[PDB]
């Protein structure tokens, strides 16, 4: 007949939608952030007649803590932080909450994902502490000068897609006024150097260019910067 | 001269994720991708990767994105794809995360058949006689088996949430030797549950 059928029903999930609860955060979120307001699963833990028992399954290294009563899922992040970026590489964490109707027995997993969000948290690193070229006097206006940022050997940055890509551009140098005069980069994604103005041994045979890196977070006010020096020295012909 | 200025992403899911469904058939649009480029430049679309580029195609002009291949929340749960917007100076990229949603599209499989269990007639009232066992992949209520006969017997009952068989009501070899119970196993899904049938066969030995 299916007439004791409501007893069945603790456990089920009383909201609509898919089955999994999908949620996210970002990395580094301190401890005790609600992870999920309310599991919305029919049934009471707790209470002078709990209908159900909930915990949680495959909660590996214990990043989330439940609240069976009220039934929120909090992060547990006290002595450590939650990281995405290397060397953590924490991307999402997947547990269950499990329910178990108590009248009947049935047991149903509630999967949660939490989905974590990278930050612009670190800053760009030179790989070597300056930079350098040699450049002839007949050097012709046009011609590239320096190439040392290619392949990971100028800035990178451990944090995720443009968090992570780099721009260069040259800075004013009060120490040499005449450097960002005399090269520039044309394509801030390459760090390329180009010579800009001719160049002339008898009268000045060392230029200081300062390069600033920078990321390239969404929110402009985000972005975070280093910056090297490339010494450019004239040979003599 | 005047310096280009490249083009970015605008859709709110590269801050979020992108949630689609298993069933979502192949061939359906499952998000159009949205860019802003200040030269206001004619801007391309694409998909880049092995993995995404299988599973996704992206119209070049709209930005239409369509599924290739079917999704399988069973097989994978997520993806992490990689969409690329051009403005013919430059290429820029951002991950998007990709959740599988989960549909009850699996029935439950029965394990350890063939079942058959041979006992005495004097078998007292409320003996454990036999476990039966089906598993089921689906999230949630859908993978969760209540079992059952079809239809319920006198003479034995079965554990919805176990699927220990016990018997409830005195056998008599003479009267009936042998019986062939359905066993049913079903999930547990709201508007779409699936089930199984297996063969439950209790063989009856005689003492006199
Ligand atoms: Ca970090
Ligand atoms: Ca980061
Ligand atoms: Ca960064
Ligand atoms: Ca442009
Ligand atoms: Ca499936
Ligand atoms: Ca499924
Ligand atoms: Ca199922």
């Amino acid at each position: 007949q299916y007439d004791d059928d409501w007893q069945y029903e603790d456990c089920k999930l009383a909201r609509g939608g898919p089955p999994a609860t999908i949620v996210a955060i970002d990395e580094e979120s301190r401890n005790g952030t609600i992870l999920v307001d309310n599991m919305l699963i029919k049934g009471t833990a707790g209470g002078p007649d709990p209908t159900i028992e909930l915990s949680l399954k495959d909660n590996v290294d214990y990043w989330v803590l439940l609240d069976p009563v009220k039934q929120m899922l909090f992060l547990n992040s006290t002595g450590r932080v939650l990281d995405r970026d290397p060397p953590m590489n924490i991307h999402s964490i997947v547990v269950q909450v499990q329910c178990v109707n108590k009248k009947v027995g049935t047991v149903i997993y509630h999967e949660v994902r939490i989905v974590v969000r990278d930050r612009n948290d670190n800053s760009p690193t030179f790989k070597h502490e300056s930079y350098y070229a040699t450049v002839n006097e007949l050097t012709p206006v046009g011609t590239t000068i320096f190439t040392g940022f290619s392949g990971d050997n100028g800035a990178t940055d451990i944090d995720d897609g443009p968090n992570g890509q780099i721009e260069y551009v040259i800075q004013y140098n009060p120490e040499d006024p005449t450097s960002n005069d005399t090269f520039e980069i044309p394509l801030m994604l390459t760090g390329n150097v180009v010579l800009r103005k001719r160049l002339n041994y008898e009268d000045k045979t060392r230029y200081y260019v300062i390069i600033q890196a920078n990321d390239r977070a969404q929110n402009l006010n985000e972005r975070r910067t280093t910056t090297t020096t490339l010494t450019v020295d004239l040979e003599h012909h | 001269m005047q310096v280009n200025r490249l083009p970015f992403f605008t859709n709110h899911f590269f801050d979020t994720y992108l949630l689609i469904s298993e069933d979502t058939p192949v061939g359906s649009s499952v998000t159009q991708l949205l860019a802003r480029d200040m030269d206001n430049d004619p801007l391309v679309f694409g998909v880049s990767g092995e993995e995404a580029s299988r599973f996704f195609a992206v119209e070049p002009d709209t930005g239409v994105v369509w599924l290739r291949q079917p999704l399988d929340r069973e097989t994978k749960s997520e993806f992490t794809v990689e969409f690329s917007v051009s403005d013919h100076q430059g290429v820029i990229t951002r991950k998007v995360n990709i959740q599988v949603g989960d549909v009850n599209d699996n029935a439950p499989t029965f394990h350890n058949q063939p079942y058959s269990v041979r006992i005495p007639e004097n078998t007292p009232v409320g003996t454990p006689i036999f476990i039966v066992n089906a598993t089921d992949p689906d999230l949630g209520a859908g993978g969760s088996v209540l079992y059952s006969f079809q239809p319920p017997s006198p003479f034995f009952a079965i554990d919805s949430a176990r699927g220990i068989v016990t018997v409830i009501q005195e056998l008599d070899y003479e009267v009936t030797q042998a019986y062939q119970l359905t066993v049913n196993a079903t999930d547990q899904d709201k508007t779409r549950p699936l089930s199984t049938l297996a063969n439950l066969a209790i063989i009856i030995t005689d003492l006199e």
